[PDB]
DNA sequence: GCATCCGTGAGTCGAGGAAGCACAATTTAACACTTTTGTCAAG
DNA sequence: CTTGACAAAAGTGTTAAATTGTGCTATACTGGGAGCCGTCACGGATGC
């Protein structure tokens, strides 16, 4: 059934119980901004 | 303080390129339409 | 380059191609106004202390 | 004309950061005395 | 607009330590040492 509606999804639906794994790339890893910051030395060119 | 961005210059990674071919002993020149030498280093590096 | 273009007309193709290929450094050191003594240094630049920090 | 050698090239982001010594010459750290501000009353 | 008095504060002259630079050793010594190693492609280069 559909929690949105209550009308059933018009075709029967595989559901089973699965093992998932959650993996160690995590957003809140990775996200990241920069308006200005640190610079190169010689370059004089933003660091990474 | 609320403008708009100037005008944009010659970067830095120019003027190093410019230092080390001049560090090998080659003779880079920036010139203009009459071919006169045009100074990019804001007379810091003429004696 | 006198010399090189004289020898420009010799029937053997080597000795025509070899000729063209000194003769085109010739040209280039002609016309640059550049010296070919200067390829010797006699006078190292050195970098400024700062792009060698 | 043909092996053989020498040189140059081979994707992008990210994340990982073992002598000593003596002696001379030179520089530097401490004071001690001026000369110069800085800050007061006096106007 | 000053006029003297003072009080640090920077400048100057010796002065010694502390640091730094240089010369010198007398039995006889007389040609180095790690390289060792799985691509493949092109263009070019005298060479023959």
């Amino acid at each position: 059934y559909d929690g949105r509606t209550g009308e059933p999804i018009e075709g029967p639906i595989v559901v089973g119980q699965m093992f998932i794994m959650k993996l160690y790339h995590m957003v809140e890893d990775k996200m990241h901004a920069r308006s200005t910051g640190p610079y190169s030395l010689i370059t004089q060119q933003p660091l990474g | 303080k609320g403008e708009d961005v100037p005008e944009p210059s010659v970067p830095e990674s120019f003027r190093v390129l410019v230092k080390e071919l001049q560090a090998l002993a080659l003779d880079v020149q920036t010139l203009d339409e009459k071919d006169n030498p045009v100074d990019i280093f804001e007379g810091l590096a003429s004696k | 380059e006198k010399e090189l273009l004289e020898e420009m007309k010799h029937p053997s193709r080597a000795r025509r191609a070899k000729a063209r290929k000194r003769l085109e450094v010739v040209r280039a050191f002609l016309d640059s106004g550049n010296r070919p003594e200067w390829m010797i240094l006699e006078a190292v630049p050195v970098l400024p202390p700062d792009l060698r920090p």
